[PDB]
């Protein structure tokens, strides 16, 4: 039979069969109970809204992720989404489907484990793998070296590889993503008079950062244009009218990634961390990585990062080597086409945790040999 | 490996940039003039319409005045 | 709108691969070329060990 | 329009530029390369000539 290759993520699940193109549906994986009492009666009220479902009754509930730096908070609620996305997103009974979890690096054991513990209890699956993120956006690329930045929406890592055999020493987990940019736009959007602060809006938000915000070449020269012109306004309605005028809010917002001291986040910039991660390898693979650098995840799509980020590694870097920064257009789901590609291998078919060794060794079965 | 890049990149390279350039052609030419014309042709309906109405009440005006 | 912007990716892809094809192709002539000029040096100092030699 | 018919030359511009440079370094590459083997093959004979005459 074929495989689901689902992707938890967060911010967006993305799910579908093993050996396509795209995943088949990807919706928001957030779940909201409803806040107000509700006076129509038989008016059929559910009592949790998950998915895209409540991306359209949000005015009335308080949504609320069930996934916060990779790590899962709030058990019940994801078992809710993944319920809800073999059900209902893909019609597939899970009784009958290997299953191909995603998971970042670095996470807490008892997370992957619980995981674990719920695909073969609950809902029962046949076989489940679980895989790291970055080395899945490295098959999509069809390279097999190269050191890949996943920006993604919950946690930035960057984990270098070299043909094939992965340096668990070079690997630099940042928490700075997509949330804390929407955060911190959603703040800096209070300095011309515009107050977002329910749940809810936290979404239009979002939607602005994504519609709108860019990333600078250069910084400085920027903020001095945008203070003297007024060539950068650019305006976007509401989801009721009274337009707004983002100003040099624009490329400020997504700049926190490069200077993550604009959060109060100590840490140097993923133009930095990337650098840091190359010299931790070995001094005779550096130029290899230098080469292919890859770019993946969803946040890593704002219009002109490939050429800051370049920019940035080639004034680090020593100045023979070659700097080019490999951003497929195809960015955001690079992560799953890679996790169908390598679930479509025959290599791979002896690797799942076929569910007779869980029985034999318990959930801690995933730390052991099949990884 | 590598060497799929080839048949999967270029394929649609030309073949996708031809097919969306048809596309736009077709459905410009079928929208844009048909809908233009049609707009024409209900206004002038419209006014037709609206000369309809008003003799119709200016004659029942001229009766009913009393 | 949507088929132009495939299209502007297309002709940048191709922009990409052109530009270090060629940026490749000058650091390999620079590296052979000085590969050929020290040779001809050592060619050099050699007919001067020769001429040494025959004197 | 206007920006498309631009931006369009402009980039095939720059991928014709980035080929034909490439095309003229690896054509410099390859002649140096020669030359180099050129000089090579001289060399080890001018080494033999200058055993003989050390002998
Ligand atoms: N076109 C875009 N431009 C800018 N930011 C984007 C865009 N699309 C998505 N994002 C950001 O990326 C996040 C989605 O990232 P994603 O790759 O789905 O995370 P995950 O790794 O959990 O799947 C969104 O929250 C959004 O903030
Ligand atoms: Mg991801």
């Amino acid at each position: 039979t074929t495989a689901l290759v689902c992707d938890n993520g967060s911010g967006l699940v993305k799910a579908g069969f093993a050996g396509d193109d795209a995943p088949r549906a990807v919706f928001p994986s957030i779940v909201g109970r409803p806040r107000h009492q509700g006076v129509m009666v038989g008016m059929g009220q559910k009592d949790s809204y998950v998915g895209d479902e409540a991306q359209s009754k949000r005015g009335i509930l308080t949504l609320k992720y069930p996934i916060e730096h990779g790590i899962i908070t709030n058990w019940d609620d994801m078992e809710k989404i993944w319920h809800h996305t073999f059900y209902n997103e893909l019609r597939v009974a899970p009784e009958e489907h290997p299953t191909l979890l995603t998971e970042a690096p670095l996470n807490p054991k008892a997370n992957r484990e619980k995981m674990t513990q719920i695909m073969f209890e609950t809902f029962n699956v046949p076989a489940m793998y679980v895989a790291i993120q970055a080395v899945l956006s490295l098959y999509a690329s069809g390279r097999t070296t190269g050191i890949v930045l996943d920006s993604g929406d919950g946690v930035t890592h960057n984990v270098p590889i070299y043909e094939g055999y992965a340096l668990p020493h070079a690997i630099m987990r940042l928490d700075l993503a997509g949330r804390d940019l929407t955060d911190y736009l959603m703040k800096i959007l209070t300095e011309r008079g515009y107050s977002f602060v329910t749940t809810a809006e936290r979404e239009i938000v979002r939607d602005i950062k994504e519609k709108l915000c860019y990333v600078a070449l250069d910084f400085e020269n920027e903020m001095a244009t945008a203070a003297s012109s007024s060539s950068l306004e650019k305006s976007y309605e509401l989801p009721d009218g009274q337009v707004i005028t983002i100003g040099n809010e624009r490329f400020r917002c997504p700049e926190t990634l490069f200077q993550p001291s604009f959060i109060g986040m100590e840490s140097a910039g993923i133009h930095e961390t990337t650098y840091n991660s190359i010299m931790k390898c070995d001094i005779d693979i550096r130029k290899d990585l230098y080469a292919n650098n890859v770019l993946s995840g969803g946040t890593t799509m704002y219009p002109g990062i490939a050429d800051r980020m370049q920019k940035e590694i080639t004034a680090l870097a020593p100045s023979t080597m070659k700097i080019k920064i490999i951003a497929p257009p195809e960015r955001k789901y690079s992560v799953w086409i890679g996790g169908s590609i390598l679930a479509s291998l025959s290599t791979f078919q002896q690797m799942w945790i076929s569910k007779q060794e869980y029985d034999e060794a318990g959930p801690s079965i995933v730390h052991r040999k099949c990884f | 490996d590598f060497d799929d890049i080839h048949r999967k990149r270029m394929e649609k390279d030309l073949n996708e940039l031809q097919a969306l350039i048809e596309a736009h052609f077709e459905n410009r030419k079928k929208e844009e003039e048909e809908l233009v014309s049609l707009k024409d042709r209900i206004e002038r309906r419209r006014a037709e319409r609206a000369e309809q109405q008003r003799i119709r009440n200016e004659r029942e005006k001229e009766r009913q005045n009393r | 709108m949507d088929a132009i912007k495939k299209k502007m990716q297309m002709l940048k892809l191709d922009k990409e691969n052109a530009l270090d094809r060629a940026e490749q192709a000058e650091a390999d002539k620079k590296a052979a070329e000085d590969r050929s000029k020290q040779l001809e040096d050592e060619l050099v100092s050699l007919q001067k060990k020769l001429k040494g030699t025959e004197d």
